[PDB]
RNA sequence: GGGAUAAGUGCUGAAAGCAUCUAAGCAUGAAGCCCCCCUCAAGAUGAGAUUUCCCAACUUCGGUUAUAAGAUCCCUCAAAG
RNA sequence: UUGGCACCUCGAUGUCGGCUCAUCGCAUCCUGGGGCUGUAGUCGGUCCCAAGGGUUGGGCUGUUCGCCCAUUAAAGCGGUACGCGAGCUGGGUUCAGAACGUCGUGAGACAGUUCGGUCCCUAUCCGUCGUGGGCGUAGGAAAUUUGAGAGGAGCUGUCCUU
């Protein structure tokens, strides 16, 4: 007998969290945040709807790497023009655009679906300790 | 660092102090007024907005761009100026040296100033690869059926496509163009004209923007 | 500089060192400078 | 690490004070402050200091030796200072003082100016013996190295700027 | 011209009492990298910013309405096509 | 590269060279930076970093190559269906004519030669170069704009002085 609960927009409640990147490892913080954004931490998780929460990440500039990733991890992109490869190292990207670093790391751990795009749009990253979302009343979230 | 707006009148020549022939462009740069002052605090960057060439006042049943509409009239009246035909910002100037409503006379530039001139190049319409991109023709004889064609657009199975940036026929000219390191030959304050050494982009009557040259 | 997979002393004054992950020989004799590669 | 174990002797005129890792040594000639390895402990005696490492790991031994050497260098720099002497070889190769800056004429079509830095003093003798004096051994070495690299010694006649005790390999320039 | 680098060149420096450009630390170093220069660019759906303009009646009181600012149709044209 | 194999294609995947248009790699020809030298200087030799840009007209030959004339800072080496024939050519090569040498009794034949000898196609899709309309960007409008991104550019001689 079919009895499995299905979340839908009428009964989904999305909260706002704040997570501090300071002293955290890029990938491990990223995987946890991605779980939160997808709603894998809710007993009402329903794959065809977004049951996830909004996440604000602060102190993106204080994320840390192990090994020599700061100089040796290279992000490549292509402009779709011949010879159009451009690269930037992980350390330089942390220096110049830490928000983008965190965002790409997290979004690479979300499915490439319309729903995954929408869920990734609930992510907000800030290099410093302040965010403009006091109006959303976010709760601190402790990793792990 | 200075800036002004003018119309291209045409080309002529002047004889220099040693009798050398100096080709010049005549730029009429009357009726330049500082309409707005943009600042880092309000707008996020510093610049002066200059309006050039008074147009007619707003009227009820206006049908052309000759008459200022109400938004433009309000914007200009805030500076206490008549409405203007062309409006451009200069970021290269010291904003503190200008007041809104100020006149910008051709006398701001002096003979010998090195300047950059920006304009819209003359339009050519739809043009082929030889004219638009300066390519070579094929043979005109020896059995040729390739004269003005653009040539091969790719290779083969690798890459089974044409790459972006391939040069092909299309509209030519009408581009923003900056010519750097021209020189102010003369300033005629009675006629409100600047003689610029050489030639500058665009048709006659086209808007030209003169700035202190960026490279030094 | 001698750049070669085989880096080793050429004379008794040659000194094997390691810099930036590379085996090298430094010596009073400039001919004997070697970097592995 | 014998260097790490070795104790630093403090002259009576030199005072060493620690603020966690960061340390500062004052003496007759000046003050030198720097941040030492955070995992190293310091036994501060009235007249001497000793450096202690926590373990016998490779990193601990290396950092112990270098920390002891650096602190001893700070002490000796405040006490006696450090000096490096270069000399100029070649006809017309001369040096002189443009106040505090050093201007060198060494076979170039232009003179070369070396601007003085804080805590460093240049002195020219006989127009051909330059000396750099300071409290920082590292800074003295760096500035002397810059002076020498302006034109280092060439092998066919030895001309150029050398450290006074430096041995310059010589070569026979011309043969039939 | 600036910033960071390559091969290098060094300073200080231990592991390893010496030595050592390297481990910590500090310099310097290419037409190359990132800028500086020129052009496009907010469909940058993350759709940004500034200045100015317009602003009421009627309503089953959700909403509508033609009008406003404005822009077009149509017409005379060219520096544009 | 010369091959080996015979796996796609024989209800067709056009084949050498040239022209037009390039694009990429670096194992670098020049220009930039270095180490060693049996580097006096001017020159060189050899190796390392470096792919930004640049890297010529002619004589002969179908030629590619190659030799030669004259230059240049230099006259790089390769991949892209030995790039590119629904972009061009058609000299060679691979139809039918004819001929020479040669082989064959002969009909004929020859990576032997010679002279002659039909190169079709109105672009549907992606791709590419231009140029418009719709809606969105939580009121409707006119101007001025930031710059996330993207593209362009990037080469070098000689002489004078020191
Ligand atoms: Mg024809
Ligand atoms: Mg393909
Ligand atoms: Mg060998
Ligand atoms: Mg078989
Ligand atoms: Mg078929
Ligand atoms: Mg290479
Ligand atoms: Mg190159
Ligand atoms: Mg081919
Ligand atoms: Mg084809
Ligand atoms: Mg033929
Ligand atoms: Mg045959
Ligand atoms: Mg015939
Ligand atoms: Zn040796």
């Amino acid at each position: 007998m079919r009895q499995t609960f299905m979340a839908n927009e009428s009964n989904i409640e999305r909260k706002w969290y704040v997570i501090d990147a300071e002293g955290q490892t890029l990938g491990r913080l990223s995987s946890e945040v991605a779980s939160i954004l997808r709603g894998k931490n809710k007993v009402t998780y329903t794959p065809h709807v977004d049951t996830g929460d909004y996440v604000i990440v602060i102190n993106a500039s204080k994320i840390e790497f192990t090994g020599n990733k700061e100089t040796d991890k290279v992000y490549y992109r292509h402009s779709n023009h011949p010879g159009g490869i451009k690269s930037i190292t992980a350390g330089e990207l942390r220096r110049t655009n830490p928000e983008r670093l965190i965002e790409n790391s997290i979004k690479g751990m979300l499915p490439s679906t319309r729903l995954g795009e929408k869920q990734g749009k609930k992510l907000f990253v800030y290099g410093g300790a302040e965010h403009p979302h006091a109006a959303q009343q976010p709760e601190n979230y402790e990793l792990r | 660092t200075k800036g002004i707006l003018g119309r291209k009148i045409g080309m002529t020549q002047v004889f220099g102090e040693n009798g050398e022939l100096i080709p010049v462009t005549v730029v009429e740069a009357k009726e330049n007024v500082v309409l707005q002052k943009k600042t880092v605090e309000v707008d996020g960057y510093n610049a002066i907005q200059v309006g050039f060439e008074d147009k007619k006042a707003y009227k009820k049943d206006a049908k052309s761009n000759k008459y200022a509409n109400k938004p433009a009239e309000g914007h200009a009246k805030k500076a206490d100026a008549a409405p203007k035909r062309f409006i451009r910002e200069f970021r290269n100037v010291d904003v503190d040296a200008y007041e809104v409503g100020q006149e910008v006379s051709v006398d701001t530039f002096v003979a010998g100033d090195v300047i950059d001139v920006t304009g819209v190049s003359k339009g050519k319409g739809f043009q082929g690869a030889i004219k638009r991109h300066g390519q070579s023709r094929g043979p005109m004889s020896h059995g040729s059926h390739f004269h003005r064609a653009p040539g091969s657009v790719g290779m083969a199975s690798d890459a089974s496509r044409v790459f972006k940036g391939q040069k092909m026929p299309g509209r030519m000219g009408g581009n923003t163009v900056t010519v750097q390191n021209l020189e102010v030959v003369q300033v005629d304050t009675e006629n409100k004209v600047i003689l610029v050494k050489g030639n500058v982009p665009g048709p006659k009557k086209g808007l030209v923007e003169i700035r202190t040259s960026i490279k030094k | 500089m001698k750049v070669r997979p085989s880096v080793k002393p050429i004379c008794e004054k040659c000194k094997v060192i390691k810099r930036k992950g590379k085996v090298m020989v430094i010596c009073e004799n400039p001919k004997h400078k070697q970097r592995q590669g | 690490s014998r260097v790490g174990k070795k104790i630093i002797d403090i002259p009576s005129d030199v005072t060493v004070t620690f603020d966690g890792n960061h340390v500062t040594v004052k003496g007759p000639k000046g003050e030198l402050s720097r941040t030492l390895n955070e995992r190293m402990t310091f036994k501060q005696e009235e007249n001497t200091i000793e450096v202690v490492r926590p373990s016998d790991s490779k990193e601990d031994r290396t950092n112990h030796g270098t920390t002891r050497a650096l602190l001893n260098n700070m002490v000796q720099g405040v006490s006696q200072g450090y000096v490096k002497v270069l000399e100029l070889v070649g006809v017309g190769y001369r040096a002189q003082m443009q106040g505090k800056d050093l201007i060198l004429n060494v076979g170039y079509s232009h003179p070369v100016e070396i601007k003085a830095e804080e805590n460093i003093t240049f002195s020219v003798e006989k127009n051909t013996v330059v000396k750099v004096e300071g409290i920082s051994k590292e800074q003295v070495g760096a500035l002397a190295s810059n002076i020498r690299s302006v034109r280092p010694p060439e092998p066919y006649k030895g001309k150029g700027i050398r450290y006074q005790g430096e041995y310059v390999r010589r070569k026979e320039g011309k043969t039939g």
